[PDB]
RNA sequence: GAAUUUGGACAAACUUGGUCAUUUAGAGGAACUAAAAGUAGGUUUCCGUAGGUGAACCUGCGGAAGGAUCAUUA
RNA sequence: GGAUAGUGGCCUACCAUGGUUUCAACGGGUAACGGGGAAUAAGGGUUCGAUUCCGGAGAGGGAGCCUGAGAAACGGCUACCACAUCCAAGGAAGGCAGCAGGCGCGCAAAUUACCCAAUCCUAAUUCAGGGAGGUAGUGACAAUAAAUAACGAUACAGGGUCUUGUAAUUGGAAUGAGUACAAUGUAAAUACCUUAACGAGGAACAAUUGGAGGGCAAGUCUGGUGCCAGCAGCCGCGGUAAUUCCAGCUCCAAUAGCGUAUAUUAAAGUUGUUGCAGUUAAAAAGCUCGUAGUUGAACUUUGGGCCCGGUU
C-alpha cells in the first residue's frame, strides 16, 4: 500500500522498421556521432517530438493567451539554456525548425571531443566511462551528459584519472615496477 | 571454423559505418550489399 | 438524405440502430456471445497442456514425401481433443506417447496457417522442457 | 509447388515493372530451419 | 435467582410432489472427409407455385432478360 | 396504533384501487464489485479497470444473538447444512479470501527470514505491542543510465605532398566486471557511494535472438542424401508436386535483449455523429394508409445622431 513510483519510457521505434532511407540516416548519424545503438536516435527523435507537439499545441493557441506566453517563454528559455537552439532565434516557428543532430551534438561526449582533448569520438566515449572528465568539480561517466551553455568552459580533466596528474594508473605502476625490479638491479 | 571475433556493441556500429560509407569497399555501380564471386 | 436520421434530438435511434448493426459483425458477435469460453478447444488461453493420444504418419504427399507430421492430442482441462503439428523434422523421436506436450496456435489469431488442412496448433514443449532446446542438444528429455 | 510457384509470381512483376532479384539455387528452399 | 415451561415474532434445515438450468450413455437417421485405383448425352437462363420422379430432372399456369433491331414508309 | 435512535406500508387493523410501461416497464444474461484511472496519438472514438486511493460487500453457506458509543463481529458466541481433527469410544475441539508455508487446479504467480529503526495506530501510556508497516531472500512483469575496447609505429593499398583502409607485424597506455584491508551505509546486516592491494592480450574477462522471391533490409553461395524406364556407362550430366531431404558459408535487422502464442488498439471510412454502402459487386419492405418517434414556410426594434472612456 506504498504510494506508487510513477515511471515512463523515454523512446519509441518506429512504425515502419524497414526502410532504407531511415536506416542509412540512421547509420550515418551513429556513425559521426559514436553511438551503440539506435536507442539513443530514437530517444532523441521520441523528447523532440515532444517539444514539437508542445510547440504546435502553443502556435495554434491565441496570441498574448498568458499560458501561450508562459509556456512559450519558458520553453524558448529552456532550450537555449540546453544549447541547442541558437541566440538569435528565439521564437516558436524556430523551435518547430529543430533537428535531431542539432540534439545530439550537444552530448558530453561530442562536445569533450570538440573540445580538443579526445582526437575522436569513440576515444571520447571510452575517455568518458573510464571516469576521466569532470564537469565542474563533479566527475561525469555518461556519453549524454546534454552539456549546458554556462558549463561550456568547465569540462576538464578529473582531480582523479591519471591524464589530470595525480598518481598514474595501474598499467603504468606495473611496468614501473616491473622495470625496477628488473631493469633496477 | 575459428575465426577472429568481431567487435560487439558500439565499435560494431563503428565498422558498420567503416564498412558503409568513409572509403566504400565494394560497389557494382548500384551499391551491392552482399557480393559472391563478383 | 444519407439514410439515417440527422435531426439533433435524434439520439436514440442512431444508439440504438448501432447496436443492432454492431450485432452484424464478426468479432462483436463473438465476443459478446462468450463463444471462446464455451466452443473453443482452448477456453480463451493463450497456451494449453494435452496428452499425446496419438501419432499418425501423416507425410505430403507419397514415398518421394516432405517429413512433415502432427500428433493428436487430449486437452488435460476441456477433454476435448486436437491435433498439433511438431516442430521440424528430428522431433518426432523425441515426442513418444503420454508425454504432456504443451500447445500454443499456429498464426492466423484462432485460424490454421500454412499447407497442412485443418492444424491450428504447434507443439511448444515436450515433458516440461523444450522443443528448440531439445532439438539442438541442448537440454535432453527427462526420462518418464 | 513451392518453386514453381515462386517462379511462377516472380515474373509478374517484371510485366508489372518493378524490380525483381535475379534467380539461383536458394529459391525453393526452406532458408531458416523451423523448431 | 438457576434447571425447567406457555404463547409470539425471527427462522437454519428436513420430507413429499412440481418448475427451471448444464453434462454423460442410448437404437435409428441424414450430411461430409481424404477415399488416386468401384456401378457419351443434350445444350436459352431463371422466379413463384403445384404434381410426378434412383440423381439432377419432366410437366401445367403466371412473370422477368440478368437474350443479338435487319429492311422499309413517314 | 405498534416498532425504531429517528422519517417512512417498516409492520399491524380499517378503507379506497391504485403504481410502472415502446422515452423499453418487467423478465433473462453478465467469464459485472463501482469510481478516480490504463492502453491506443490528427481528432472524435475503441477496448480495459480483480489489483497501491475513495466507497461497498464477505469471512465455508444460511440464520440468530450477547457485550458495547459503535457488530447481526466470525483470529466473539449459539443452532442447522457441508467438510474435517483427537483419542482411553465416554466426550472434546474447529474455520488462512491476515503473514509465511502445503495440497489441489491450472498456460499462469516468491521466504514456514530479520525488526519495530522509519510511517503511523492502540493502551492506564514518552517506555509496552503491532506478519499494519519497514528490511533483506526469490524475481529478465514492466521502467531508467550504458562495459564487451581506445591510441600509436611498420609494410603495402588508395583519394594522392595530407587523408583513410588492410595485415598470423609491433609498441606502450586506460578502466571496471570481479577478489577485497578499511570506512560510509543499516535496528543489526546485504548492496549502492568512496577506497589500500590484486585483477586484459585474444580458443582472454569470447553477445545473443531472429530472418534473406515479393511483402520487408539482406545470395546470378558450398557440400551431402533419396528417386528417374531422360542422356552417358560406372566418370558422371540434367530433372527430382523430395510443398526442398539434411548441414555449412555469406549477408541484414534489433541488441542485454530478441522470438513465439492469445487478446486488444492503430493502419480500418470492414460500424461510418464526424465518416460507409444499397441499378449491375452484400443490401430499397409488392404497394398504400397510419400511432409513437424524428423534422417542419415567412413575419413582430431596425436604422440614425450624442458624448465619454478601454486595447494596439
Amino acid at each position: 500500500p506504498r504510494a506508487p513510483r510513477t515511471y515512463s519510457k523515454t523512446y519509441s521505434t518506429p512504425k515502419r522498421p524497414y526502410e532504407s532511407s531511415r536506416l542509412d540516416a540512421e547509420l550515418k548519424l551513429a556513425g559521426e556521432f559514436g553511438l551503440k545503438n539506435k536507442k539513443e536516435i530514437y530517444r532523441i527523435s521520441f523528447q523532440l517530438s515532444k517539444i514539437r507537439r508542445a510547440a504546435r499545441d502553443l502556435l495554434t493557441r491565441d496570441e498574448k493567451d498568458p499560458k501561450r506566453l508562459f509556456e512559450g517563454n519558458a520553453l524558448i528559455r529552456r532550450l537555449v539554456r540546453v544549447g541547442v537552439l541558437s541566440e538569435d532565434k528565439k521564437k516558436l516557428d524556430y523551435v518547430l525548425a529543430l533537428k535531431v543532430e542539432d540534439f545530439l551534438e550537444r552530448r558530453l561526449q561530442t562536445q569533450v571531443y570538440k573540445l580538443g582533448l579526445a582526437k575522436s569520438v569513440h576515444h571520447a566515449r571510452v575517455l568518458i566511462t573510464q571516469r576521466h572528465i569532470a564537469v565542474g568539480k563533479q566527475i561525469v561517466n555518461i556519453p549524454s551528459f546534454m552539456v549546458r551553455l554556462d558549463s561550456e568552459k568547465h569540462i576538464d580533466f578529473a582531480p582523479t584519472s591519471p591524464f589530470g596528474g595525480a598518481r598514474p594508473g595501474r598499467v603504468a605502476r606495473r611496468n614501473a615496477a616491473r622495470k625496477a625490479e628488473a631493469s633496477g638491479e | 571454423t575459428e575465426k577472429p571475433k568481431k567487435p560487439k556493441g558500439r565499435a560494431y556500429k563503428r565498422l558498420l559505418y567503416t564498412r558503409r560509407f568513409v572509403n566504400v569497399t565494394l560497389v557494382n555501380g548500384k551499391r551491392r550489399m552482399n557480393p559472391g564471386p563478383s | 438524405g444519407k439514410g439515417k436520421p440527422r435531426g439533433l434530438n435524434s439520439a436514440r435511434k442512431l444508439r440504438v440502430h448501432r447496436r443492432n448493426n454492431r450485432w452484424a459483425e464478426n468479432n462483436y458477435k463473438k465476443r459478446l456471445l462468450g463463444t471462446a469460453f464455451k466452443s473453443s478447444p482452448f477456453g480463451g488461453s493463450s497456451h494449453a497442456k494435452g496428452i499425446v493420444l496419438e501419432k499418425l504418419g501423416i507425410e505430403s504427399k507419397q514415398p518421394n514425401s516432405a517429413i512433415r507430421k502432427c500428433v493428436r492430442v487430449q486437452l488435460i482441462k476441456n477433454g476435448k481433443k486436437v491435433t498439433a503439428f511438431v516442430p521440424n523434422d528430428g522431433c518426432l523421436n523425441f515426442v513418444d506417447e503420454n508425454d504432456e506436450v504443451l500447445l500454443a496456435g499456429f498464426g492466423r489469431k484462432g485460424k490454421a496457417k500454412g499447407d497442412i488442412p485443418g492444424v491450428r496448433f504447434k507443439v511448444v514443449k515436450v515433458s516440461g522442457v523444450s522443443l528448440l532446446a531439445l532439438w539442438k542438444e541442448k537440454k535432453e528429455k527427462p526420462r518418464s | 509447388s513451392a518453386k514453381s510457384f515462386i517462379l511462377r509470381k516472380k515474373e509478374l512483376m517484371k510485366r508489372r515493372g518493378r524490380k525483381v532479384a535475379k534467380d539461383s539455387k536458394f529459391t525453393g528452399r526452406k532458408r531458416r530451419h523451423r523448431f
